[PDB]
């Protein structure tokens, strides 16, 4: 279970995320 | 014969190895074949998983920016039953991740800002190839702890670059994101990641 931080005032962030295909 | 996996997920571990997980029906069996090759010409590699309960293998020493075909097949006495087929390819030379997943279908990485210590926006980019033209995008959003309600937005259009704020999110709290394309036929490959907001 991989969590991306996302800091408030640190502008954006290109999180790596899983791709799923089906359902 | 064992029915088609019903669901096919990629995870890139670094920019030449990702782990390969499916999802077979409820309602044996011997075991898994995982096949996957270059699509640009290459030998075909096959993997065995004599054991039903094993639902993922790592791949590794994949090439990065080259672009894979992967078929998953699950096995019983009967036989061979039909595979489920995904491409994908790892990217790599923005704050983030060096290395990302791609598929032609499904939308590109996600962007997110944190706008505040209860609401972000996400912006992904337009599907590279996508199966048939857009319609928009469906956007889910739920706490990755389970048991809460999701939230679903409807993203309509087919903009190069769609975004979508999301306001009501609680800090220090892990929340599942997933994005598809709504296509005129039917929904694309969605694109899944867990985020958290904090100060």
């Amino acid at each position: 279970s991989n969590e991306n931080l996302l800091l408030v005032h640190c502008g954006p962030t290109l999180i790596n995320s899983c791709i799923s295909f089906g359902s | 014969v064992p029915d088609t996996p019903t669901r096919l997920v990629f995870s890139a571990l670094g920019p030449t190895s990702l782990r390969v997980s499916w999802q077979e029906p409820r309602c044996p069996l011997q075991g898994y074949s995982v096949e996957y090759q270059l699509l640009n010409g290459g030998e075909l590699h096959r993997l065995n998983i004599p054991n039903p309960a094993q639902t993922s293998v790592v791949v590794e020493d994949l090439l990065p920016n080259h672009s894979y075909v992967f078929r998953v097949r699950a096995q019983s006495q009967e036989g061979w039953g039909r595979e489920r087929e995904g491409v994908i390819t790892i990217e790599s030379q923005l704050p983030g991740s060096a290395f990302t997943l791609s598929t032609p279908s499904a939308p590109g990485p996600l962007v997110f800002t944190a706008l505040s210590p209860d609401s972000l926006q996400l912006s992904w980019e337009r599907p590279r190839r996508p199966n048939g033209d857009i319609v928009g995008y469906l956007v889910t959003c739920e706490m990755a702890q389970g048991g809460g309600p999701a939230t679903a937005f409807r993203v309509d259009g087919d903009s190069p670059e769609s975004r979508l704020t999301v306001p009501g999110l609680s800090e220090n709290v892990p929340y599942k994101f997933k994005v598809q394309a709504r296509t005129t036929e039917g929904f694309g490959p969605e694109r899944e990641g867990i985020i958290t907001i904090e100060s």
